[PDB]
RNA sequence: AAAAAAAAAAAA
């Protein structure tokens, strides 16, 4: 299907919080407010 | 603070090693072991 | 008087060569090898 | 990666990586090449890795196939389908691939292979495989002269008897020759060569948008709109391009 | 398209793979100007 | 979040060049005189 | 006499085509070694090489080692690559900024890993009047390039060195305080005001015009 | 058109945000 | 330390 891909990453998106932990998944996102680049945190704190 | 806490699932692979106390043959090629590797192997 | 629908453009679009045949031109899956892509219009300012 | 491993080994959208960092190298001497990467601490600025990057095997079996369904297909009796098919292929894998593909062993003996077996193919179409028959000039010649204008991967000799041409002017025949006495031969030029490699794009794309951002910013203080003027030197530059 | 300057200088040069052809059979004085169809009046005839 | 790919915002020799580049960003991520070990895991989600 | 200069191009061409030919830069220098040369050529070879690595687009790694390859072999080459060092700083203004990068990279490539010595660094004169912005620009391309491969650190602990003083009288200035300010924020406008440390004017009390 | 303008320049921070990944952080 | 027929062009 033509949303096929759509579907999946939010699927994906689900299984992944599922894989982390709803906290470890907000610690890596980032605030709503102020979102993470990928791969980084805001601080050494958080990310240890 | 222990780090697998917040995970909402656990415990879900338990029971997944015990494949192979005994090898099976079954007589019915399309459900034999055989078959459904090929079919995960080539089907994707 | 009736105006009526308006409608939309599409987004945007030693010379030669042998041929590779009027029944295996396909498509015409052959373009431009050395850069990929239609060419790409530009404006001059932004 | 532990106290007495210091690999750090993944495979990711076709490169399998092996992370090395400039802390437990037991070679003094780096032999640093376009694959390698310098991984660079931005706390410091310092290049403390290097990232060893090569094409996985499922990749090279990958354009292997892709060459055998080139092969297989409808259109591949013609000559300038299956060179322009070839073609495609060929560009799509390295300009992926680059400096991964340089240096993975495997992958240059496959496209060696492939374009043997293209050209294989072509002189099955004229029902001949005479090596004398067919010069690097039959294949590798652009389509704008009547040629097939396939493009290598691989290292192909011309020789200098494929080199000489002759004239009939109105005092008679001169036969004219380039390389004048010259024992070396030119070789038919590498596809990998005229691409830029991945790495050297990123730092150039980070270069020339900062350098864009600092433009934008200094344009819109004297309240200037931009234009294509005052980018030229950055003009297909940059992931994405300006 | 440095490629395909560089593979005309690689072969030599463009007399030399014109030597390689039947150039001089056609009669033409002179290579600049020449430009190929892709296909012929009675093959695109017999298209469909 | 930023860990969905395929984001619109690189091509995947992009992906593994950041991947790197976070990899080698992390607080004391090369330090393994205390025991400390990094670990990797590279899989797919079966039959999803 | 030879006007049309086909031995020249004829070289010229054949180096070329070598170069861009090859994958490995491991494999350019041996195909290169293998050309037959009549007895001397090798400035040709250098000057070919280094406009080689002036055409690309972007530096790569490719032209850097293959002219590291050219000077880790018998010494004549390093001299060679040496006074092309010195006659490309002396005709740096024939050449455009991202070609001057290249460059700039390719030689701090070949200064990084002692390919060449770091005694031709005194062709440098940071004057008003012998270095142009274009000098400048390639100046600083050089050095960071430097940093970049060496690091901090390093530059700190070689240049500092006793035995190249000598040799580096031409950037580490000491006679002309105006010299010396000029230095100091020139490097501190390029984000290496860190080795500016042995500059010292305070302690020049013999041009204290200011109490 | 105004609206034309602002979906431009919407594209435009896009690709600046699309190049700056990492480097704004 | 150096590898070059057929399908397939149809029974007064």
């Amino acid at each position: 299907l033509q949303f096929s891909a759509f579907v999946f990453q939010y699927y994906g998106l689900i299984l992944d919080l599922l894989i982390l932990g709803p906290q470890r998944a907000a610690e890596i996102a980032g605030p709503p407010q102020s979102p993470n680049d990928f791969l980084q945190f805001q601080d050494r704190d958080t990310e240890t | 603070r222990r780090w697998d806490e917040d995970v909402v699932f656990k415990n879900q692979a338990r029971g997944t090693e015990d494949k192979g106390k005994r090898k099976e043959f079954v007589n019915d090629l399309l459900r034999s072991d055989f078959h459904k590797r090929f079919m995960s192997k080539y089907v994707r | 008087g009736y105006a009526g629908e308006t409608g939309l453009t599409p987004l945007s679009k030693p010379r030669g060569s042998i041929g590779v045949g009027i029944l295996n031109d396909t498509g015409s899956d052959d373009e431009d090898p050395y850069e990929l892509g239609p060419k790409i219009s530009y404006n001059r300012v932004i | 990666y532990s106290k007495d491993n210091p690999n750090l080994l993944f495979s990711m959208c076709g490169f399998e990586v092996r992370i090395l960092p400039k802390c437990r190298n037991q070679n003094d001497e780096f032999p640093v090449k376009d694959s390698v990467w310098s991984l660079v601490d931005n706390s410091t600025k310092e290049r403390t890795a290097h990232a060893f990057l090569q094409v996985t095997e499922e990749d090279i079996q990958k354009f292997n196939n892709r060459i055998r369904q080139i092969l297989m297909s409808s259109g591949s009796t013609t000559f300038t389908k299956i060179a322009n098919k070839w073609n495609t292929a060929l560009i799509a894998l390295f300009t992926y691939y680059r400096e991964a593909a340089v240096s993975t062993v495997n992958l240059l003996d496959t496209i060696v292979k492939c374009e043997t077996k293209i050209q294989t193919r072509v002189k099955i179409g004229l029902n001949s495989k005479m090596p004398s028959r067919f010069p690097p000039a039959v294949f590798y010649t652009p389509k704008e002269l009547g040629g097939l204008g396939m493009l290598s991967g691989s290292h192909i000799l011309i020789p200098a008897s494929d080199k000489r041409w002759c004239k009939q002017t109105d005092v008679g025949i001169t036969h004219f020759r380039a390389g004048m006495s010259h024992d070396e031969e030119t070789l038919i030029p590498n596809i990998a060569r005229y691409i830029i490699p991945w790495e050297a794009e990123f730092i150039d794309s980070q270069r020339v948008w900062t350098e864009y951002s600092q433009k934008r910013l200094e344009a819109q203080q004297q309240n200037r709109r931009l234009t294509l003027e005052d980018l030229e030197d950055s003009w297909d530059r940059g992931l994405p391009r300006i | 398209n440095a490629y395909r300057t560089d593979v005309i200088q690689a072969l030599g040069g463009v007399e030399t793979i014109l030597e390689h052809t039947l150039f001089k059979a056609t009669g033409f004085p002179s290579w600049e100007g020449l430009f190929w169809e892709k296909s012929s009046g009675f093959e695109a005839s017999m298209q469909f | 979040p930023n860990w969905v790919k395929p984001s619109d915002s690189e091509v995947p020799p992009l992906l593994v060049y950041k991947w790197c580049q976070g990899i080698n960003n992390l607080d004391k991520v090369w330090d393994t005189s205390n025991g400390e070990c990094n670990v990797i895991i590279e899989t797919q989600l079966s039959k999803v | 006499r030879d006007q049309t200069n086909a031995d020249l191009v004829n070289l010229r061409r054949t180096i070329y085509l070598t170069i861009q030919s090859s994958a490995d830069p491991e494999e350019a220098a041996h195909k290169l070694m293998k050309l037959k040369l009549p007895p001397g050529q090798e400035p040709e070879l250098v000057s070919m090489i280094i406009e080689s690595c002036a055409q690309e687009k972007v530096y790569s790694k490719f032209m850097g080692l293959l002219g590291e390859k050219f000077a880790r072999l018998n010494r004549m080459w390093m001299e060679l690559y040496e006074e092309a060092f010195t006659k490309y700083y002396n005709t740096i203004h024939r050449y455009e900024t991202n070609k001057l990068r290249n460059i700039a990279r390719f030689f701090g490539h070949l200064l990084s890993y002692d390919a060449i010595g770091w005694h031709v660094l005194s062709v440098i004169q940071l004057t008003e009047e012998e270095t142009t912005a274009a000098s400048r620009i390639f100046i600083r391309f050089l050095f960071e390039d430097i940093q970049e491969n060496l690091g901090t650190a390093k530059l700190k602990a070689r240049l500092g060195d006793e035995a190249l003083q000598p040799y580096l009288e031409g950037i580490f200035r000491h006679d002309t305080r105006r010299n010396v300010t000029f230095a100091i924020n020139y490097f501190t406008a390029i984000k290496m005001g860190y080795l500016t440390d042995e500059m010292h004017p305070g302690r020049h009390h013999g041009r204290g015009l200011g109490p | 058109d105004d609206s034309e303008a602002e979906e431009r320049a919407a594209y435009e921070e896009a690709q600046v945000r699309a190049a700056m990944d990492g480097l704004r952080g």
